[PDB]
RNA sequence: CUCGUCUGAAACACGGAGAG
C-alpha cells in the first residue's frame, strides 16, 4: 500500500522557519518525482515546489523561490520542506503528492497524503474547553461544544471512534476573541439513551489536549 | 508562469446530470493537464491525465478532452457521491500551476430540517459564558435563516453559524448556530427560542426551553 | 551528436528507441 504521511505542520510565528516531512512507504522515492502542494483554508491548491528522481534536480514556485527549499534522504525515503522567512500568506494545509509513472499516469500526481497545517501567527496556543450538549426532549441529538482554541486544528470522535453513522462535526468559526470554536453532534435512538454511554474524544495536538466529555442526559 | 483559468467557478446539478467543467491554459501546454477531485478536508485523487487519459480505478463517467489550449472535464451523468471541488493542472512547465478549481453541488428535492435546540451545560455556567446552541439536521438548499429570541427579544450580534459539507450520500447539510451570552445575561432572562426559516417549512419552526 | 518527440520506476542530466 503506497503512503504519503506529512509532518512537521504546526503553529510558527512570522519571519520564523519550519521544516515538514512526507514520510513515504510502499514505494521509494528514489524513482519517483515528489511534489508539495499547499491549500489555503478555503482556497485552491497551489503548486510548491519538486524534486525529480536520478538527477535530484528541484524546482520552485516564484512565490517561494529563495525561502523554501525542497530535499530527499532516499535511506529514510523521506522528502523534507524547509521554509525560511514565513509570512501569514503561506498559512496552508501542505500536501506532498507523487507524480506517479509515467507509462501508466503520464506526469499526474497519482498518490496525496493526508497534508499538515501550518499556520502563521503571533498568536499563543490555547487549548480548548470541552462542554456538553445534552440529549433532551424517535431520533435524539447530543453532541459536544469544543470552545476557545488556538490555532486549528482539532479532531473530535465518539465512543473512540466506534460511533460514526450520524455524526456531523462542524467547521469551526472564529469568534471576535481571535479563538476556534466547533461543535459536533450526533443522532441516536431514543430508547438507548439510558443504557448506552456517549463519550466525544477531542485531540489539540498543538496544546497536547486530549478531552473525553461524557454526554448524558 | 502558465496560467490555468477554470470556469465555472461553481455549478449545481441534478443526479443523472450532464457536467462539464473547462480549463484555458495561458499558452499551448501540449496534452500535460491532469483533472483532480478533491472532498472538503480530503487529500485530492487524480481522475485524468495526459488531458484525455482515465486513471486507474476512475468510474467511466468521467472523461477529459483537449481542444488546443481548452480542456474539458466531463461527467456524463452526475452522482451523489461527486460532490466536490475539481481542480485542472498542467504539467507542461515548471512552475506547475493549478486552475482555481471548480466547486460541484448536488441539486436534489427539498428537505426541512430537523430542528433541535441545547442549554448551556452546567459546567459551562461555572464560568462566565453561556452558549445556547441549535442545530438544524439534514436540509436541503443551504440556505437557511435561523433567528435567536431571548424573551421574545431579537438578538442581534451575539451568533456564530457553521454548516457541514454536502453528505456524499443524501445531499443533505446540516447547521449550527451558536448563541454566545454572559452568565449574567442568561441568568436574567427565561425563554431561549431558535426560530428557522426554510424553504422546506410552511412555517418558521421554533424550538425553546425555558431556562430551568 | 541533435531533438518543443518517445521510452528505462526518468519533464532536466544520463542510457536505450525513433527520425536526421
Ligand atoms: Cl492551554
Ligand atoms: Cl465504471
Ligand atoms: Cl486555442
Ligand atoms: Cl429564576
Amino acid at each position: 500500500e503506497v503512503q504519503l504521511v506529512e509532518s512537521g505542520g504546526g503553529l510558527v510565528q512570522p519571519g520564523g522557519s519550519l521544516r515538514l516531512s512526507c514520510a513515504a512507504s510502499g514505494f521509494y522515492i528514489s524513482y519517483s518525482s515528489i511534489h508539495w502542494v499547499r491549500q489555503a483554508p478555503g482556497k485552491g491548491l497551489e503548486w510548491v515546489a519538486s524534486i525529480s528522481p536520478y538527477s535530484g534536480s528541484t524546482y520552485y514556485a516564484d512565490s517561494v523561490k529563495g525561502r523554501f527549499t525542497i530535499s530527499a534522504d532516499t535511506s529514510k525515503n523521506t522528502a523534507y520542506l524547509q521554509m525560511n522567512s514565513l509570512r501569514a500568506e503561506d498559512t496552508a494545509v501542505y500536501y506532498c503528492a507523487r507524480q506517479g509513472y509515467r507509462r501508466r499516469s503520464g506526469r499526474g500526481f497519482d498518490y496525496w497524503g493526508q497534508g499538515t497545517l501550518v499556520t502563521v501567527s503571533s498568536a499563543s496556543t490555547k487549548g480548548p474547553s470541552v462542554f456538553p450538549l445534552a440529549p433532551s426532549s424517535g431520533t435524539a441529538a447530543l453532541g459536544c461544544l469544543v470552545k476557545d482554541y488556538f490555532p486549528e486544528p482539532v479532531t473530535v470522535s465518539w465512543n473512540s471512534g466506534a460511533l460514526t453513522s450520524g455524526v456531523h462535526t462542524f467547521p469551526a468559526v472564529l469568534q471576535s476573541s481571535g479563538l476556534y470554536s466547533l461543535s459536533s453532534v450526533v443522532t441516536v435512538p431514543s430508547s438507548s439513551l439510558g443504557t448506552q454511554t456517549y463519550i466525544c474524544n477531542v485531540n489539540h495536538k498543538p496544546s497536547n489536549t486530549k478531552v473525553d466529555k461524557k454526554v448524558e442526559p | 508562469d502558465i496560467q490555468m483559468t477554470q470556469s465555472p467557478s461553481s455549478l449545481s446539478a441534478s443526479v443523472g446530470d450532464r457536467v462539464t467543467i473547462t480549463c484555458r491554459a495561458s499558452q499551448s501546454v501540449s496534452s500535460a493537464v491532469a483533472w483532480y477531485q478533491q472532498k472538503p478536508g480530503k487529500a485530492p485523487k487524480l481522475l485524468i491525465y495526459s488531458a484525455s487519459s482515465l486513471y486507474s480505478g476512475v468510474p467511466s463517467r468521467f472523461s477529459g478532452s483537449r481542444s488546443g489550449t481548452d480542456f474539458t472535464l466531463t461527467i456524463s451523468s452526475l452522482q451523489p457521491e461527486d460532490f466536490a471541488t475539481y481542480y485542472c493542472q498542467q504539467s507542461y512547465s515548471f512552475p506547475n500551476t493549478f486552475g482555481q478549481g471548480t466547486k460541484v453541488e448536488i441539486k436534489r428535492t427539498v428537505a426541512a430540517p430537523s430542528v433541535f435546540i441545547f442549554p448551556p451545560s452546567d459546567e459551562q455556567l461555572k464560568s462566565g459564558t453561556a452558549s445556547v446552541v441549535c442545530l438544524l439536521n439534514n436540509f436541503y438548499p443551504r440556505e437557511a435563516k435561523v433567528q435567536w429570541k431571548v424573551d421574545n427579544a431579537l438578538q442581534s450580534g451575539n451568533s456564530q453559524e457553521s454548516v457541514t459539507e454536502q453528505d456524499s450520500k443524501d445531499s443533505t447539510y446540516s447547521l449550527s448556530s451558536t448563541l454566545t451570552l454572559s452568565k449574567a445575561d442568561y441568568e436574567k432572562h427565561k425563554v431561549y427560542a431558535c426560530e428557522v426559516t426554510h424553504q422546506g417549512l410552511s412555517s418558521p419552526v421554533t424550538k425553546s426551553f425555558n431556562r430551568g
